[PDB]
């Protein structure tokens, strides 16, 4: 079983936050199938679900302004949210039966600044092993994501969190390769910035 | 909305030991679900209905408890093991517990240290960030020093820790330090020294502008 989240990750304040969740694997014709977010500080509140005969159950501080729909005829299930404040910034994750199965999730933030696409500055410097990195500057709102060479490098990655600098996000990513794959083999670190559809392709130079 | 106190916040454990983590509850609670969620992951279900073992999870992990009090135990830990632990109550109001992180302990590491000067493109646009990275060290505890042509640097740095590594239980962390391509280009040799307590000498990563 596979869920994907998908929508906006920016919603202005007193707005409408709408997300979709994409089944494949199983039908949404039986089980139960749940909305939950996730605040900073590890901190999960339970959203809400639409089961297997259309019923739906909401989290009572919730039920005034909260939907769950679902579109059989494509296997989906919908999220809707009135009135956002920034209280309702979070990552948001839909879940199946017993919150067995999870998608990635996706990070919504509730404001009125406009998206600023990040810049990717690359790292680049003897030894078995180099060090290479992306510095990714100056970006809004959350998140990132940052894959070396489509994923082939996962370990030996490191993913250091943002930090929050003068309104803007900062980040940045490591990986370490053997001294003969750079830059023997081109090295890419790619940045995705979903909030502005922003994708960078930097490639390491020696 | 019934409370779900997890203790303690912060669990320790070492390779090969059995653990117990602790899920209080405000009120009586019929079952308990368990979640797991390492760093990059999305949380993924453990135990559901207090001690029902759910698919693709090892029989290592099992849990009790009843009424108001219940418990998540994990045998021979693991360093994949290092995540946040999350206890579930359902009812008319459903909530989750704080979480429990189980760090995971092992041989202390020295960071090695690699140390990277502004690129070309940042310092068209007028900036200039010098960027360190002390990777896979142990424990988490470690300070960065900053030299710029001798002199100790305290404004501009940026520090970033990694989650713990659930490979080789260690540690990582990005020092950056960022100044105008004016304040760049008005010194000449930058310097990263990373003080750990595998070594009463720190480790000292640098280069020269020229």
């Amino acid at each position: 079983v596979q869920l994907q989240e998908s929508g906006p990750s920016l919603v202005k304040p007193s707005q409408t936050l709408s997300l979709t969740c994409s089944v494949t694997g199983d039908s949404i014709t039986s089980g139960y199938w749940n909305w939950i977010r996730k605040f900073p500080g590890n901190r999960l509140e339970y959203m809400g679900y639409i089961n297997y005969s259309g019923n739906t159950f909401y989290n009572p501080s919730l039920k005034s302004r909260i939907s769950i729909t679902r579109d059989t005829s494509k296997n989906q299930y919908c999220l809707q949210l009135n009135s956002v404040t920034t209280e309702d910034t979070a990552t948001y994750y839909c879940a199946t039966y017993r919150f067995n199965y999870w998608g990635q999730g996706t990070l919504v933030t509730v404001s009125a600044a406009k998206t600023t696409p990040p810049s990717v500055y690359p790292l680049a410097p003897t030894g078995s092993s180099v060090t290479l990195g992306c510095l990714v500057k100056g970006y809004f709102p959350e998140p990132v994501t940052v894959t070396w060479n489509s994923g082939s490098l996962s370990s030996g990655v490191h993913t250091f969190p943002a930090l929050l600098q003068s309104g803007l996000y900062t980040m940045s990513s490591s990986v370490t390769v053997p001294s003969s794959t750079w830059p023997s083999q081109t090295v890419t670190c790619s940045v995705a910035h979903p909030a502005s559809s922003t994708t960078v392709d930097k490639k390491l130079e020696p | 909305q019934i409370v779900l106190t997890q203790s303690p916040a912060i669990m320790s454990a070492s390779l090969g030991e059995e653990i117990t983590l602790t899920c209080s509850a405000s009120s009586s609670v019929n079952y308990m679900h368990w979640y797991q969620q390492k760093s990059g992951t999305s949380p993924k279900l453990l135990i559901y209905t207090t001690s029902n073992l759910a698919s693709g999870v090892p029989s290592r992990f099992s849990g009790s408890g009843s009424g108001t009090f219940y418990s998540l135990t994990i045998s021979s830990v693991e360093a994949e093991d290092a995540a946040d632990y999350y206890c579930h109550q359902w009812s008319s109001y459903p909530t989750f517990g704080g979480g429990t992180k189980l760090e995971i302990k092992r041989a202390d590491a020295a960071p090695t240290v690699s140390i990277f000067p502004p690129s070309s493109e940042q310092l068209t646009s007028g900036g200039a960030s010098v960027v360190c990275f002390l990777n896979n060290f142990y424990p988490k505890d470690i300070n960065v020093k900053w030299k710029i042509d001798g002199s100790e640097r305290q404004n501009g740095v940026l520090n970033s820790w990694t989650d713990q590594d659930s490979k080789d239980s260690t540690y990582s962390m990005s020092s950056t330090l960022t100044l105008t391509k004016d304040e760049y280009e008005r010194h000449n040799s930058y310097t990263c020294e990373a003080t750990h307590k595998t070594s009463t000498s720190p480790i000292v990563k640098s280069f020269n502008r020229n």
